[PDB]
């Protein structure tokens, strides 16, 4: 999930 | 975030402000329906990196769950987009500003004509009430809030405070405005009910998003969240 | 016009008795469930149209801009009309009083456990903000004036709609809410139906999907196409 | 249309 990934950065 | 008064509410909302960003819009091409299309998913692809790092600046965004943010976001994103772009288009009526190389009006649009006249509408309201920057990313910041928490033991009470004290920093602006109590209470409820609208055409809008599956990565994550 | 010259009482007092009534319905399959679903709904459309016709500034409009509303806001109001019935059903959901379902009686049909689990949510939600009649009515009347005035005058329907606010307020200045206590109050309302828009969306695009249907019916449905 | 019909009606 790039969205998931992408809060995380 | 429930610390936050409200003059600090409205400037940490102002500061977490996306930029616009340009489109790949080129005026030598009279635009199709796959070309104006492609320059318009290509935007929205570049704006929700944005979207996703103003949203962890929001206000109570980031003490949630990142089971509950990637929620928040996948059912508002369109209609963060759209009520932007509703905001860019205030001062040019008759057209919406995707981009400011990028300027469309009824006539050239839908290179879908439809949901053009919404956005156009909802656009003329806002310059009818005068809408104010202060009140803009309130309610762009309520609808991140609001549009997914009824879609969830669990905390959505937390939520609600946020929200609240959004309602109160909308109140004190309007207050600060010189607005009597009576009038504060309209124009709240004026500005509340154009949210309802903007649902309406992000569920028009994700309803022909999916019609034609103009596709990136993560746009493709977002548009099966709603299937 | 009548409407802008009425008090925050006589509002009340006029939408509450403009009430349409509870109609009734005729283990179940996809058709059946459906098939008394579509039913409820066409009787209940007839209540509806006398009902807007006394909602006070609706006959104001003419006639083309009547059409328009009722088009556009007619299943948000069934569905406001379905969550106000359930409220004190918690994890039900009373189309009918001799028609009370739950989440796994719901299914049958395709997907509809979605939009079921939201209008339970929106069910939960009056409950736990201990919604009142007087501003349930408000609500509804709102959905009918709001959902189709930004896709057509000046109006009118602006000025009928902050009536309506101010009648809102009036109810929770009579319940002794804080001045702070009324805005925040207010917008909470205000929010849900923006969740309600959202319910009627899904559940109109499963309707464009699809039960023989009646001419009424398809007539509400051929609005949002 | 019938809801012009039952709006007069
Ligand atoms: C409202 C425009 C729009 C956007 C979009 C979103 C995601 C995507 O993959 C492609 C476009 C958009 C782009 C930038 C923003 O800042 C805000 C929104 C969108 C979304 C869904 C459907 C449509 N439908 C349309 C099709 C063809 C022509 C149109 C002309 C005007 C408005 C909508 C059109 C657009
Ligand atoms: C929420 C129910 C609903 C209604 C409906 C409206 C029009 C129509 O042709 C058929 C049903 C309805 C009926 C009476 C009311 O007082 C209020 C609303 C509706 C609308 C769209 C889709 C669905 N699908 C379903 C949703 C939830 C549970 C279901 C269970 C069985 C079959 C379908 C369901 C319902």
């Amino acid at each position: 999930k790039i969205l998931h990934r992408l809060l995380q950065d | 975030a429930l610390s936050l008064t409200a003059d600090q509410m409205v400037s940490a909302l102002l500061d977490a402000e996306p930029p616009i960003l340009y489109s790949e819009y080129d005026p030598t091409r009279p635009f199709s329906e796959a070309s104006m299309m492609g320059l318009l998913t290509n935007l929205a692809d570049r704006e929700l990196v944005h979207m996703i790092n103003w949203a962890k600046r929001v206000p109570g965004f980031v003490d949630l769950t990142l089971h509950d943010q990637v929620h928040l976001l996948e059912c508002a994103w369109l209609e963060i987009l759209m009520i932007g772009l509703v905001w860019r288009s205030m001062e040019h009526p008759g057209k919406l500003l995707f981009a400011p190389n990028l300027l469309l009006d009824r006539n050239q649009g839908k290179c879908m004509v439809e949901i053009f006249d919404m956005l156009l509408a909802t656009s003329s309201r806002f310059r009818m009430m005068n809408l104010q920057g202060e009140e803009f990313v309130c309610l762009k910041s309520i609808i991140l809030l609001n549009s997914g928490v009824y879609t969830f033991l669990e905390e959505k009470d937390h939520i609600h405070r946020v929200l609240d004290k959004i309602t109160d920093t909308l109140i004190h602006l309007m207050a600060k405005a010189g607005l009597t109590l009576q009038q504060q209470h309209q124009r709240l409820a004026q500005l509340l009910l154009i949210l309802s609208h903007i649902r309406h055409m992000s569920n028009k809008g994700m309803e022909h998003l999916y019609s034609m599956k103009p596709l990136s990565d993560l746009l493709l994550e977002m548009l099966d969240a709603h299937r």
